């Protein structure tokens, strides 16, 4: 209700380098909050694409960001009569980026890797990586946990089981409040999808360069499965945290499994050691239910509630057509241990290929009521097409149906205008949290301060 | 197979000094090589891997160089608890190879042996046997000879020897060394000699006895 | 009380005809100066004037060409082809037409092959599936046009394989066999009547390999709706795109997973080379996008799809409407009976059009249809099947006497080769006006011929 | 707290076989590879093989193919390594050996195991005084000596434990099938023969306990 739309910042990336794709407030040591943006097209030092991530510092008039440096060169160890090697190459470094306390972790979700054996190999495959930054000491460390050593005929001989090569780690991220990293891997497990789990801590202490194969002792892998259902459900195609079981003690996993169950889509919750507690089932096949999940307690009753997107979703119209819209669904946590019900309301986009519920930001209590808020993207919607935010205010009974303020895209056609996005952190310092939103086709982020 | 050989075997050292253990691949291992540390009479622990990286606890003062397929691992300032033996492994290829070793000594001024000549004891003799024994104690440095004569005649066969590890206070080395016959032998011949050569002397310790004298 | 015909003028055979259609003329010398010679016919023959004297010509309408309509290398649609008319000032005759929907109905038959690895047992089911549609259904309609082509996946990491240097020309290289390199869509042969070619273009088809049970087709069925000139569409033909696969389908949003995140223009981008050019570059299209190209481009989709997905794509098919679900297999009737269905449900029009219809000529239509009501005013019926016939009824009236005398029109029915060739003659004259006789004989005061009993 | 816990050490016979083992503490035995060395005293340090206990693959040096099978059991969180046709050369210590973060690395070692291939019985030691030969100077050396029992070890005292200072007790060394010690202890001449020295010889495997006081040579 109350972000301003002519006040804006723009901060810009290079050309074709998709700078916005994704973002985080990021806050040091000292206090003071920045924007890390990730900018997965980036052209190396040799002219060719491997992504980058950089550090914005909060300005008013905003402009051009300093690079948060990383390691772009390829690497080869022989060692135990293998040959490990790394291919950084269109890795796509800046595809996800997220950040806990003094830490930055950017991912290269398409980062390449293989092993040779004499005339036998492993396969060319992209496991993913991260790499990990804490720019007040320089530190770097990285995390890739689905590489292998494993010749691509002992996979054959096992029916593709415990099939790592294909993860994708770091497709999607986020880290809880005691500093556990969970990546989403959904080409995990043969196209599953798998999540990997790690304290940033012993990632830190147990990382050298030049050795890729080595062991995270207190690391936790999600399991491999052989049920159809699952089979090419990119399960971690999108992930989150929350607290769904009243233990305060423990932490739930949030997962979204877009393409679950032949198309029909799923997102589950989840304990630590990977126990599903609830699942939650698409309404529509197609309509990518998962895409999005966003967590956040929206009616002041210190439950957290989930919200799922499904961008895809076709709405009925007159005469049996469908329209392809987009669609947002609440669920609002009961007290004890109650299972999530039906959702709690269906919020539908009403532009044509707008792909309304793409991205789902809680905002925190943008308007000061006691409420917590959330903003919704539809990258492709507003009468023109060239995107949209929409922001909904928090009530006892939810969410309102209709919404507080709507921001149209300032950029251009193409720009996917809200294709990221994230808020509840107060940028300026004015007592209100802001918005931060990606155009990775316009290479530009603009923030959308709160004022009273 | 990849041969790691190591240098030196020993080496005499004292307490601050620095010291380093080279160790050479047959070929070119880029940096795949581990670094080990064996205490008297204890097991293993890891010192260094991948060439440089310290294992988690190992002190400061451990730190390893070298690429290609030249190595070393450098101790600063030697503290008491760093007198032991040390491995390099390389893990380039399968099966993975050791060196031979580095034996760091406590090194100290040069002692000549107190040689000591004993014949065989009354419950021997009778019980069929007969062994002269021979300790050559607290010399410094640990090689040493022994030789044994009967009449004059040098005696090679029926010798066992034992030597003990470096002396924990006075840091010598002793040596015991046994001569065994047939008491039918034994009562054949009159002397029985036991001389220690050792780099403290040009001319050797020489300690006797002749059977039945008193 | 008196006619138009005796009190207009009238100093001649001629000018008595042009007056009016019912006029006659007597030209019997025996009658009295007293009596009228141009008149009624009634009033003629009251007055005793000589039955063989009376000039009344009558307007008729004489068949030249009158072959049947066909049943079932000519095959007639329109009868009679070739009619003469002949008329006299101002008189009108009428004619009778019908018209047969012969023919058969145009349609286009596009064929998209699953030619991943997973197809390899089903290569033969899908080759005789092909080879099916094209012979049976030529038998079905002689206008058939028939063509193919074949997709994979987006030949990018993770669906292709990638390694080692040899697996990208040869898929199958860890298997210590041969296969055919990995590709998006290829577009193999445009919608042809040629027949005894797409079968055997169809039966050279071999598999490739690709990493993921998903496949690519939705790229195929995009770029075979959209890309009109390319597959060939006909602008009045009735569009089906038959879908082969065994396996799941990617979809929009599943390229992600290969880097690509441009959402699918809905635009052709086919080309040269016959591939989809977009492959590597642009997302797989979704289910709306996909319904609204084929809803404007007119086309429609059938899943031949085995038996392990037919609930997947019978689920799709709910989602796309007009689209239908066949089970592929060794046995081509479940898909093939689609087919039929779908060219039973084909209806036509005759929808008479005229050319060439002189400035004097005015035409007026009577429509027979299947409902057999004579619809006044009507030239047009709707709702035929082949076997089907209505029937017209045309009347044409002239202004007058033109002095062209033979005239031609074509009455023609809209996308029919076959026509009406009505011949028009104007029959302005007398037989007696033949009968001229240069000298006055009478007159002899230099007025000069005498025909029908009169001087001028 | 990373630990490798090995079985006890083994008294076999040649052409038995024997299977060592090595536990898991604090980690899970399939969170790396394990592997197992052999160490000799002259021969030094051989690495035998290794086995990734999430999966069972295993590796081995062509030396010891077909003597040594590795294999491990993730429900007892436990490694093996079992020797066939036991010959000489297979006396040794045995450890089992894991990484600390490197993959390939060699980081971790369990105490060890001894394994001794032997046919001998067990025999009890001949314990034989060393009283010095016939003039005296300042000061003075006796001896004790142990031989032809089977197997280590012996534990040998002077005085009960009493005499520490200025004591060599030599490691023993082995002559057909038995083993052989010696002992020695100095003193002033003002201490010995005055005051009493006696050798204390222990060996638990045949329950045998004896004392053996040094006494002077007479005529
Ligand atoms: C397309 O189809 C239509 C429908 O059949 C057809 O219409 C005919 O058109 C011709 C001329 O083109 C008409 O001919 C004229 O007829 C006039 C007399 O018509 C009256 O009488 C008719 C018969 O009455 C009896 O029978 C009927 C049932 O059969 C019954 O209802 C009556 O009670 C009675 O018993 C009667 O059908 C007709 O009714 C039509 O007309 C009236 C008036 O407009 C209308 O209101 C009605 O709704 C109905 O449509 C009417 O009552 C006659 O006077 C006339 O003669 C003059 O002109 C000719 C030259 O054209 C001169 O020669 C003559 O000297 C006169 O000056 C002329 O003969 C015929 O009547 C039509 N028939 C019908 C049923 O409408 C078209 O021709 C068809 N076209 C083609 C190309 O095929
Ligand atoms: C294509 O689309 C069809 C139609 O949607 C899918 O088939 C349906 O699959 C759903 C699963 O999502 C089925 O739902 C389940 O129904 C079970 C019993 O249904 C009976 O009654 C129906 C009447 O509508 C009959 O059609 C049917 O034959 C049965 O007699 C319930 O037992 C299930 O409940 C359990 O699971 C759900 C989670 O889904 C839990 O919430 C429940 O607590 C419980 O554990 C469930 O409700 C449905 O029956 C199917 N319908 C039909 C008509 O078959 C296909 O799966 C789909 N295929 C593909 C390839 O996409
Ligand atoms: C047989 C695996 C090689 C794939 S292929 O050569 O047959 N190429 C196919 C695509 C395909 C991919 C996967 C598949 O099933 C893979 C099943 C593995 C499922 C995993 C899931 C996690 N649990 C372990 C098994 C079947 C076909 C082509 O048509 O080009
Ligand atoms: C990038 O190129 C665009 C046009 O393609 C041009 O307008 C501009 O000069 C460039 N923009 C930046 C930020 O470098
Ligand atoms: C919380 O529970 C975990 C086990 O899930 C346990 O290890 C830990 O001790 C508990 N923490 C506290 C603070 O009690
Ligand atoms: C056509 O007109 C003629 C008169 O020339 C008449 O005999 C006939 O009945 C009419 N037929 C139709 C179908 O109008
Ligand atoms: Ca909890
Ligand atoms: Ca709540
Ligand atoms: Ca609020
Ligand atoms: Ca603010
Ligand atoms: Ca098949
Ligand atoms: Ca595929
Ligand atoms: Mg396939």
């Amino acid at each position: 209700l109350n972000l301003d739309p002519v006040q804006l910042t723009f901060y810009a990336g290079p050309n074709g380098s998709q700078f916005g794709f994704s973002l985080d407030f990021h806050k040091d040591s000292h206090g003071r909050v920045a924007i890390v943006v990730g900018a997965p097209r980036t052209l190396g030092p040799s002219q060719e694409e491997t992504g980058g991530v950089f550090l914005c510092p909060w300005r008013a008039e905003g402009g051009q960001c300093p690079s948060l440096l990383f390691d772009l060169r390829d690497e080869t160890r022989n060692v135990g009569s293998q040959t490990l090697q790394t291919f950084k190459a269109r890795q796509g470094l800046g595809a996800s980026v997220v950040s806990w306390s003094d830490v930055i972790v950017a991912c290269a979700p398409w980062q390449h890797w293989n092993v040779l054996e004499k005339t036998e190999e492993a396969e060319k495959t992209p496991v993913g990586s991260c790499f990990l930054a804490q720019p007040e000491s320089g530190r770097r460390a990285e995390y890739s946990p689905c590489r292998g050593n494993t010749l691509s005929r002992i996979y054959v001989e096992n029916d593709f089981s415990w099939d790592k090569r294909y993860c994708e780690a770091g497709f999607s991220s986020v880290v809880t409040q005691a500093g556990e990293l969970v990546l989403g891997a959904p080409g995990g497990y043969y196209f599953l999808g798998l999540l990997a789990q790690a304290p940033v801590a012993d990632i830190f202490s147990s990382y050298r360069p030049g050795i890729l194969l080595w062991h995270v002792s207190s690391q936790s892998l999600s399991f491999d499965s052989s049920n159809p259902e699952y089979f090419d459900g990119y399960w971690g195609y999108s992930v989150a945290v929350g607290e769904f079981d009243g233990d305060l003690n423990t932490t739930e996993y949030v997962v979204g499994a877009p393409t679950w169950s032949w198309t029909l889509g799923a997102v589950e919750i989840l304990d630590s050691y990977y126990q599903r507690l609830h699942r939650l089932r698409g309404e529509q096949m197609a309509s990518y239910f998962g895409h999005s999940v966003a967590v956040t307690d929206v009616n002041g009753d210190g439950r957290h509630d989930l919200l799922v997107g499904a961008p895809l979703y076709m709405e009925s119209r007159a005469d049996r057509k469908l329209a392809e819209v987009g669609r947002v669904y609440l669920f609002l946590q009961p007290r004890g241990p109650h299972a999530l019900g039906a959702p709690s309301l269906l919020l539908t986009g009403t532009q044509l290929y707008g792909r309304f519920g793409s991205a789902i930001a809680p905002l925190g209590d943008l308007d000061r009521d006691g409420y917590n808020d959330i903003a919704v993207a539809a990258p492709y919607g507003g009468p023109s097409g060239r995107g949209q935010v929409l922001v909904f205010l928090g009530q006892s009974e939810g969410l309102r149906s209709r919404p507080s303020q709507v921001l149209d895209s300032p950029f251009p056609t193409g720009s996917a205008f809200g294709f990221s996005l994230r808020g509840a952190v107060d940028i300026d310092d004015n007592g209100y949290p802001d918005l931060i939103v990606g155009a990775y086709g316009a290479n530009q982020v603009a923030v959308y301060r709160a004022q009273p | 197979d990849i041969l790691m050989t190591q240098s030196p075997s020993s080496m005499s050292v004292s307490l601050g000094d620095t010291v380093s253990i080279t160790c050479h691949a047959s070929q070119g291992i880029s940096s795949n090589i581990g670094w080990l540390q064996q205490k008297p009479g204890k097991s293993f622990m890891g010192l260094i891997y991948y060439g440089t990286n310290l294992v988690d606890g190992v002190p400061s003062r451990f730190s390893g160089s070298g690429s290609g397929a030249d190595y070393s691992l450098t101790i600063s300032s030697l503290d008491s608890e760093d007198f032991a033996d040390y491995y390099c492994v390389q893990y380039a290829q399968l099966p993975y190879t050791f060196g031979g070793g580095t034996k760091l000594e406590i090194k100290r001024a040069d002692a000549a042996p107190t040689v000591s000549i004993f014949p065989p004891s009354s419950e021997q003799l009778t019980s069929g046997g007969a062994s002269v024994v021979c300790f050559l104690n607290n010399f410094y440095p640990k090689d040493i000879n022994v030789k044994w004569k009967i009449d004059g005649s040098e005696r090679q066969n029926g010798v066992l020897n034992s030597w003990t590890d470096q002396d924990s206070k006075d840091s010598t080395y002793s040596m015991s060394s046994t001569l065994t016959l047939t008491k039918d032998e034994y009562e054949r011949h009159n002397s029985y000699t036991c001389e220690a050569t050792h780099k403290t002397s040009t001319s050797p310790i020489v300690k006797s006895f002749n059977r039945n004298e008193c | 009380g008196p006619n138009i015909c005796t009190t207009r003028g009238v100093s001649s055979c001629q000018q008595c005809l042009a007056v009016s259609p019912m006029c006659a003329w007597c030209s019997d010398e025996a009658l009295p100066l007293g009596s009228p010679r141009c008149d009624l016919k009634e009033n003629l023959l009251k007055d005793n004037c000589a039955p063989e004297s009376i000039e009344f010509p009558v307007s008729e309408a004489r068949v030249l060409e009158d072959r049947p309509l066909s049943d079932k290398s000519q095959v007639t649609q329109v009868s009679p082809q070739r009619i003469a008319l002949r008329l006299r000032p101002d008189d009108s005759k009428n004619f009778s037409i019908q018209v047969r929907q012969v023919e058969d109905y145009p349609v286009d038959i596009y064929y998209l092959m699953d030619l991943s690895y997973s197809m390899k047992d089903d290569l033969w089911s899908i080759q005789n599936l092909g080879t099916k549609l094209a012979t049976q259904m030529r038998k079905l309609t002689s206008n058939l046009r028939i063509g193919f082509g074949a997709f994979v996946d987006k030949p990018v990491s993770p669906y292709m394989y990638i390694s080692p240097p040899e697996a990208l020309e040869n898929p199958c290289y860890d298997m210590k066999t041969t296969c055919l390199p990995m590709f998006g869509y290829k577009h193999v042969l445009t919608l042809t009547d040629q027949v005894t070619r797409f079968n055997e273009e169809v039966k050279k088809q071999s598999v490739s390999r690709n990493r993921d049970a998903p496949e690519g087709g939705f790229d195929a069925i995009m770029q075979a709706t959209v890309c009109d000139e390319k597959i060939g569409w006909r602008n009045d033909a009735s569009h089906l795109l038959v879908f082969t696969t065994d396996a799941k389908t990617h979809i929009a949003l599943d390229g992600r997973l290969a880097g690509i995140v441009q959402p699918n223009d809905g635009q052709c981008h086919v080309g040269s080379d016959n591939h989809y050019s977009a492959s590597t570059t642009m997302d797989y299209p979704s289910l709306g996008l996909m319904t609204e190209k084929l809803s404007q481009k007119n086309i429609n989709l059938i899943f031949a799809v085995t038996e392990n997905v037919v609930n997947l794509y019978q689920n799709y098919s709910e989602l796309i409407p007009g689209t239908t679900v066949g089970v592929l297999s060794m046995d081509s009737s479940n898909v093939l009976q689609l087919i039929v269905d779908a060219y039973g449900k084909i209806r036509s029009k005759v929808e008479l059009e005229v050319r060439d219809l002189p400035e004097e000529l005015s035409l007026s239509f009577n429509a027979t249809c299947l409902n057999n009501e004579v619809i006044p005013g009507l030239k047009s019926c709707m709702g035929l099947k082949i076997g089907d016939t209505v029937s017209f009824s045309i009347e044409a009236k002239v202004r007058g006497c033109p002095q062209e005398k033979e005239k031609s029109f074509t009455i023609k029915p809209v996308g029919f080769k076959d026509s009406l060739i009505v011949q028009v003659t104007f029959d302005c004259d007398c037989a007696c006006q033949a009968q001229a006789e240069p000298n006055s004989h009478r007159c002899n005061n230099g007025n000069g011929t005498f025909e029908c009993g009169v001087c001028r | 707290e990373v630990q490798l816990q090995q079985s006890g050490a083994e008294l076999v016979k040649p052409g038995a076989s024997v299977k060592l083992s090595c536990t898991a503490s604090g980690f899970n035995i399939k969170d790396t590879y394990v592997h197992w060395v052999k160490q000799r005293p002259e021969q030094g340090l051989e690495w035998i093989g290794r086995i990734d206990p999430a999966n069972g693959y295993t590796k081995y040096d062509p030396k010891f193919q077909g003597k040594a099978t590795i294999t491990a059991d993730t429900s007892s969180n436990t490694a093996y390594l079992q020797l066939s046709s036991l010959t000489s050369e297979d006396t040794a210590v045995y450890y089992c050996v894991r990484p600390l973060y490197d993959y390939y690395a060699m980081d971790y070692w369990g105490q060890g195991t001894s394994v001794t291939v032997s046919s001998a019985k067990t025999t009890a030691p001949s314990v034989y005084p060393l009283a010095p030969v016939c003039t005296t100077g300042s000061s003075v050396t006796l001896g004790c000596l142990v031989k032809g029992y089977f197997p280590e070890p012996v534990t040998l005292t002077w005085n009960s434990g009493s005499l520490s200072s200025g004591v060599h007790t030599f490691p023993a060394v082995l002559q057909s099938d038995l083993y052989t010690l010696s002992s020695s202890v100095t003193v002033t001449s003002s201490t010995w023969p005055s005051q009493s020295i006696t050798c204390n010889v222990a060996h638990p495997a045949s329950s045998t306990k004896v004392d053996k006081k040094i006494e002077p040579r007479g005529p």
